[PDB]
């Protein structure tokens, strides 16, 4: 980065030092992509490694968050260089601790399936006992691959039980074996009440899987009930979110005909001539699998007909090629009288401030 | 063996929580502002001549989530509510935060401190100390502090009180 | 038995190999990427003279130097390999100053020392000959030479192992 400072990480699982430049402006995921690139992939399940701010002078240790900016964490002085450590993303324990041996009981492969069941049960008073013993919440099922926290997303008024776990010292940003966080499994189940809850309880809605895929990215593949969509859009959620073919959320909404999602992410700041590898649009994709109403979705807030991909096709030239000969004569039909620019301005929460100055 | 207390020190942006506790716990004031995001401090201090393991909970005033809000309520067992005197708008936010306490608590007596900050700041005030006691009469006759991180008035006061309370 | 800390440096120009040298050496991977060093610190067990040893591996940067760290790791250091490039002459040139420099922090004329000619795999490209290198080692009061390739595994064991022996003496 343009601002970049130059900050010394230690590994202490791989015993390395490694002193890198660092965005401060830039977010914390960016700084961490940085580290792993360093590391030559030698972490086993990297992506539940987290910076790590050591304790000092009264002030506890603390996780750094992916999506809060690194300045938002300010460095220690006691170094010539700031020190920050690259560690496995387990409970943080207060000062005082519980018998070691104490410890290697609760933790048992066998101690663990019986926790992870009794949350799978809603079994919430039993769940937050084994907690304020010392149990760590942070590991995974090893044939379900789950974490506790995204096993509570997928129960309905599991509000009980995320509070409970957040509590006892989970991760929000905690990650299953697949890479998806409790925020990706609330959106993938459509459990408003889950995702309202983790955003309640200090979660971002903008936590990134293995892909780099958002919450957001998620609802617009999996379509249906679209009330999640709206809760991360209303969560100040990021917009534009590109898979490796350069795909945005509206791209993944008009293929599958999510004409819900659509809306929603059009009335929040989607940029409809955004284009993908090819040079695609979003209603270039709506021609191309023939999703007529996704189409008319874009055609009627403004969306240019006239943008060519970079084989110099139209949407109306791409949906004759596909034989959708129907929806061409939507796209040629329409005019700009049938335009409608969007009511009124979206409504957001007031749940966090925007990472970067206010003046 | 000595007794843990849990406090949390909870007020609307920029009154100085973080420097009040930081002058507490790390004897130092710093200009500099930071917004907080969350921060657990920890130090051992002798009150009523008895060894007193002190954890303080930082708080953000910026940022609002109700979940952990109410979880850091439910885990608090004393609350300083802090309030600029320069900014009116800090003092005005206080009432809510009062009722949203004794809600989560489900109690009417909770150990409580309301404490004026940027004391030393006169020139600038737009509260009056008579608001603020005025203000803690409502509340059951609270403890009321005015207090100044800079000029170390009222600091030490803030915790000891909050300790003295819930060993009652 | 008790387990021994070595404190080792390696020190060079820019591009030399020093980065795949040492992480050839901790964690038996050669990296064709070219990623400058700002300052990084491996440590590695390992068994040289039927002893366990604790090497600390400090992998230093040849571009981009800062004065404070080298000023403290000449210092610290217990033995230094001073790396150069076959195939770059300039790389060969510059480590004489690094020799006197750590000669004079040390303020003896005695400190382990190995001079390594890295990229030994890549010969078309060989622009130092061996026995300059060996010519420059006799001079530096016979000190210990090797010609090593990262990416071929030559030499990389040898050149710690040779700076833990020189450390015991
Ligand atoms: N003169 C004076 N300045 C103060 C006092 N307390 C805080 N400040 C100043 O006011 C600013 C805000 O301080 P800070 O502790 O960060 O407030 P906060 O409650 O932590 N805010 P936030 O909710 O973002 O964490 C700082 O610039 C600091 O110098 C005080 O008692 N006197
Ligand atoms: N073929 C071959 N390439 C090598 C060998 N050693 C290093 N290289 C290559 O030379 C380049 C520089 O490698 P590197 O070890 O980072 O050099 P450096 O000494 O670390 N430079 P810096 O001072 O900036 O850290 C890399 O692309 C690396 O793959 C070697 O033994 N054989």
């Amino acid at each position: 980065g343009a601002s970049a400072v130059v900050v010394r990480v230690g590994i202490p699982d791989l015993q390395q030092t490694k002193c890198l430049r660092l965005d401060p402006t830039a977010p914390v995921w960016a700084a961490k992509q940085r580290v792993l690139c360093a590391l030559n992939h030698s972490l086993q399940d990297a992506l539940n490694y987290g910076l790590f701010q050591p304790p000092s002078r009264g002030r506890a240790g603390k996780f750094l968050d992916e999506e809060r900016l690194l300045q938002d964490y300010p460095p220690n002085l006691d170094t010539p260089l700031p020190y920050l450590e690259f560690r496995y993303k387990r409970r943080v324990y207060a000062q005082n601790l519980i018998d070691d041996k104490q410890f290697a009981k609760l933790h048992t492969k066998a101690n663990l399936k019986k926790f992870m069941d009794y949350v799978q049960l809603h079994s919430t008073d039993k769940v937050a006992r084994l907690l304020d013993k010392g149990l760590d919440p942070n590991f995974h099922d090893p044939d379900s691959g789950e974490c506790p926290l995204s096993l509570a997303a997928q129960l309905d008024n599991a509000t009980d039980l995320l509070k409970v776990l957040r509590n006892g010292g989970a991760h929000l940003d905690f990650r299953t074996r697949d890479g998806l966080t409790a925020v990706h499994c609330a959106t993938r189940q459509r459990n408003a009440g889950a995702l309202t809850t983790l955003l309640d309880l200090g979660a971002s809605p903008d936590y990134k899987d293995s892909r780099g895929l958002t919450p957001l990215y998620h609802s617009a593949l999996g379509g249906g009930d679209a009330r999640c969509c709206e809760l991360l859009l209303h969560d100040h959620a990021q917009l534009g979110t590109t898979d490796e073919n350069g795909w945005q959320e509206i791209h993944q909404a008009c293929r599958f005909g999510h004409v819900q999602h659509l809306e929603h992410l059009l009335f929040y700041g989607a940029n409809m001539g955004a284009q993908n590898a090819s040079g695609n649009t979003a209603l270039h994709i709506c021609a191309l699998y023939n999703q007529e109403s996704c189409a008319r979705v874009l055609l009627y807030r403004g969306a240019n007909k006239d943008v060519r991909n970079y084989n110099s096709q139209t949407a109306f030239q791409v949906a004759i090629i596909a034989g959708n000969f129907e929806l061409a004569e939507v796209i040629k039909t329409h005019k700009d009288s049938d335009v409608v620019p969007f009511r009124e301005t979206p409504s957001y929460a007031k749940r966090r401030r925007l990472a970067g100055p206010s003046g | 063996h000595m007794r843990e207390y849990k406090l949390v020190v909870l007020g609307s942006g920029g009154v100085g929580k973080s420097a009040l506790t930081v002058q507490f716990v790390q004897g130092i004031f710093v200009e500099k502002y930071d917004p907080t995001i969350e921060d657990s401090y920890r130090k051992q201090v002798e009150v009523d001549a008895q060894q007193c393991m002190l954890e303080i909970l930082d708080t953000a005033g910026t940022e609002q989530f109700t979940a952990m809000r109410d979880l850091y309520m439910k885990n608090g067992q004393g609350f300083a509510l802090v309030y600029s005197i320069t900014a009116q708008s800090t003092f005005n936010d206080l009432q809510d935060l009062r009722e949203q306490i004794l809600r989560v608590k489900d109690t009417d007596d909770v150990p409580m401190i309301l404490v004026g900050n940027k004391c030393d700041l006169e020139d600038e005030r737009v509260v009056g100390k008579e608001q603020g006691q005025n203000l803690a009469r409502q509340w059951n006759n609270c403890a009321f502090l005015e207090s100044s991180a800079k000029s170390k008035i009222n600091v030490n006061e803030i915790f000891y009180d909050l300790v003295r309370q819930i060993n009652r």
